[PDB]
C-alpha cells in the first residue's frame, strides 16, 4: 500500500488519487492541512523524497514527486501506458494537454489580476475543450473505448 | 601641440611613443606635471586623474575600469 | 523516448527536471521584483539541482550509457543558468563536463557554429529575464546591488543614561553612501547606460538627499552628546543658564521624537521620505550651535573676571 504526502485539498494529487481509486488499488495519506505550513517543513525533509515538496509518494522503494511521474508510475506498474508506440505517444499527448489546462488555471489564479485574466483563461480553454468534443465523436472515452488517466486529470482541471 | 606639448623634437618622439603604442602601459616621468593636462585636454571629458596614495584609490579605480574612464595614476614611485 | 513504462519514465523524469529549470525561469521572469526573487528561488534551486548531479554519477547521459535527448538539454540548462547565476554550476563539475561533451558531438559542434543556431536572447524579447535585443553590461547587475544594500541600512541603535536612543557606528553607512554615489557618476561615462540612465538618476536624487541629511545629523548627534554632559545632568550649571537650558529642552523634544520616529521606519534610506528632516536638523544644529557659542562666552566671561581660571580650563 503506497503512501502519498498533500495537502488535504484536490490541489496537486487529484488526478492521481482517481486513477488509484479507479484500479482499486488501497494507499495511506501525509495530509497537510492550509494553516499546518509547519507539520510539512517538520518531514518535508525527513522523508527521502527525490524532489522534496507536494505532493510525494512512495511504494516499493520508488520515491516518486511530481504528480506527472507519479501517477505514471503507478499507471506503468500496472500495464496501462499504452499498446504501441502510437497509442503510447498518444496518451503523452493528453497527458501532456490536460496539464496545458492545470497549468492554465494556476498561472491567471494566483494573479491580482483575476477578475480579468480568467477571460483570457476561459477563452483559450475552448480550443482544448473543442478537441475533446471531437475525440468524443464515434468514441466512448478520450483515446478510445477504454477510459483513461488523462480524463481523470481533465477531470481536476474541469472541477 | 594644441594641448601644450613642448616645440623640442625629444618631447615630440616621447608623446609618439606613449600613444602609438599601447599593447603595454605608459610610464611617463616628468618633474614639472605639464604633461598630466596635456594628456587631460586629449580625452576630456573621459578624463579620471587618480593617485597611488589616495584611500578611495582602490575601488575608484574598479569604477574606471567598468565603465571606459581614461585613467593617469599621479604617484608612479609608490606602485 | 523509451521501450516501456519504466525507461519511459526514466526518460520523461529527465524531461521533467529540465522543465522544472525552464519552468522555473519563466515563474519569476514576468515579475518587477525579479532582481530580489532570484535570491530565493537560488536557495531552493539546489535540492533540485542535486538530483541531477547524482543521476549524473557513473553515468555518461541521464538514464543510461547510451544517450538520450535529456543530455542535449542538461547541455542548454547549463549555458542558460549560468547567465542567470555565474556560480550556479561550478558547484556541478559533473555537468559542466556534459555539456562541454555534447557540445563535442560532431553533429551538434556543428550546428552550434552554424546559421540555424540563436546566440541569444534567452526568452521573449519582452521578458525582464534573459530579454532585449542589446548584445553585449554590468549597469543592472550594480544598480541591483546598490538598491540591495539600502533595503538593508541598519543603523546599531543604542539608548543612553536618558530619554533619547543614539546611533552608533556612523562612519560604515557614511562611507558606503559617499562611494555608491561615486559609483553612479562613474556610469555617466559608460556608453549603455543612456536609456536606463533615467532611473539612475532618480537614485542619484535620492542618495544625493541622503548624504544632505546624513551630513546634519551626525553633526545634531555629535553636538547634543557633548552638550549633555555639560547642562543635561546638574542642577548648579543650569541653575546659572536658565535662557540656555530652557532653549536646550525644548530641542531635547523634537529630536526624541525624530530619532523614534525615523528608527521605527527601519529603513535609513526611507528617511529622506520623512516629512522637514533636512529642514529640521539644520535649524537644530543652528540653535544648538547658539547654546554652545553662549556657554562659550560665559566661560571666558568668567575667566576675564577671575583671570586664574585662564590657568584651569
Amino acid at each position: 500500500s503506497p503512501i502519498l504526502g498533500y495537502w488535504k485539498i484536490k490541489g496537486l494529487v487529484q488526478p492521481t488519487r482517481l486513477l488509484l481509486e479507479y484500479l482499486e488499488e488501497k494507499y495511506e495519506e501525509h495530509l497537510y492541512e492550509r494553516d499546518e505550513g509547519d507539520k510539512w517543513r517538520n518531514k518535508k525533509f525527513e522523508l527521502g523524497l527525490e524532489f522534496p515538496n507536494l505532493p510525494y509518494y512512495i511504494d516499493g522503494d520508488v520515491k516518486l514527486t511530481q504528480s506527472m511521474a507519479i501517477i505514471r508510475y503507478i499507471a506503468d506498474k500496472h500495464n496501462m501506458l499504452g499498446g504501441c508506440p502510437k497509442e503510447r505517444a498518444e496518451i503523452s499527448m493528453l497527458e501532456g494537454a490536460v496539464l496545458d489546462i492545470r497549468y492554465g488555471v494556476s498561472r491567471i489564479a494566483y494573479s491580482k489580476d483575476f477578475e480579468t485574466l480568467k477571460v483570457d483563461f476561459l477563452s483559450k480553454l475552448p480550443e482544448m475543450l473543442k478537441m475533446f468534443e471531437d475525440r468524443l465523436c464515434h468514441k466512448t472515452y478520450l483515446n478510445g473505448d477504454h477510459v483513461t488517466h488523462p480524463d481523470f486529470m481533465l477531470y481536476d482541471a474541469l472541477d | 601641440l594644441e594641448c601644450g606639448l613642448d616645440k623640442n623634437d625629444y618631447f615630440l618622439e616621447n608623446m609618439s611613443i606613449v600613444m602609438n603604442s599601447q599593447d603595454a602601459v605608459p610610464f611617463l616621468l616628468d618633474p614639472s606635471s605639464h604633461m598630466i593636462t596635456v594628456i587631460s585636454n586629449y580625452y576630456g571629458n573621459k578624463t579620471v586623474l587618480l593617485s597611488f596614495l589616495e584611500e578611495g584609490f582602490v575601488k575608484r579605480l574598479e569604477n574606471a575600469i567598468r565603465f571606459g574612464s581614461v585613467v593617469i595614476i599621479q604617484d608612479g614611485e609608490f606602485f | 523516448l523509451g521501450g516501456c513504462p519504466k525507461e519511459r519514465a526514466e526518460i520523461s523524469m529527465l524531461e521533467g527536471a529540465v522543465l522544472d529549470i525552464r519552468y522555473g525561469v519563466s515563474r519569476i521572469a514576468y515579475s518587477k521584483d525579479f532582481e530580489t526573487l532570484k535570491v530565493d528561488f537560488l536557495s531552493k534551486l539546489p535540492e533540485m539541482l542535486k538530483m541531477f548531479e547524482d543521476r549524473l554519477c557513473h553515468k555518461t547521459y541521464l538514464n543510461g550509457d547510451h544517450v538520450t535527448h535529456p543530455d542535449f538539454m542538461l547541455y542548454d540548462a547549463l549555458d542558460v543558468v549560468l547567465y542567470m547565476d555565474p556560480m550556479c554550476l561550478d558547484a556541478f563539475p559533473k555537468l559542466v563536463c556534459f555539456k562541454k561533451r555534447i557540445e563535442a558531438i560532431p553533429q551538434i559542434d556543428k550546428y552550434l557554429k552554424s546559421s540555424k543556431y540563436i546566440a541569444w536572447p534567452l526568452q521573449g524579447w519582452q521578458a525582464t529575464f534573459g530579454g532585449g535585443d542589446h548584445p553585449p553590461f554590468v549597469i543592472e547587475k550594480s544598480l541591483n546591488r546598490i538598491k540591495k544594500f539600502w533595503k538593508e541600512a541598519q543603523y546599531e541603535v543604542i539608548e543612553h543614561s536618558s530619554g533619547l536612543k543614539l546611533v552608533r557606528e556612523w562612519d560604515v553607512l557614511e562611507q558606503a553612501c559617499k562611494e555608491d554615489l561615486e559609483e553612479l557618476v562613474s556610469m555617466k561615462a559608460s556608453n549603455y547606460y543612456k536609456i536606463f540612465e533615467q532611473d539612475c538618476l532618480d537614485l542619484e536624487s535620492k542618495l544625493t538627499k541622503l548624504s544632505e541629511i546624513q551630513v546634519n545629523w551626525v553633526e545634531v548627534q555629535f553636538y547634543w552628546l557633548d552638550l549633555y554632559g555639560i547642562l543635561g545632568e546638574n542642577l548648579d550649571i543650569q541653575n546659572f543658564l536658565p535662557l540656555e537650558t530652557s532653549k536646550f529642552k525644548s530641542l531635547t523634544s523634537e529630536y526624541k521624537m525624530i530619532t523614534t520616529r525615523a528608527f521605527q521606519l527601519d529603513t535609513t534610506i526611507e528617511v529622506i521620505h520623512i516629512p522637514n528632516f533636512d529642514t529640521t536638523l539644520k535649524l537644530t544644529i543652528d540653535s544648538l550651535k547658539m547654546i554652545k557659542s553662549s556657554l562659550s562666552t560665559f566661560l571666558e566671561r568668567q575667566r576675564r573676571q577671575f583671570p586664574r581660571f585662564y590657568f584651569l580650563g
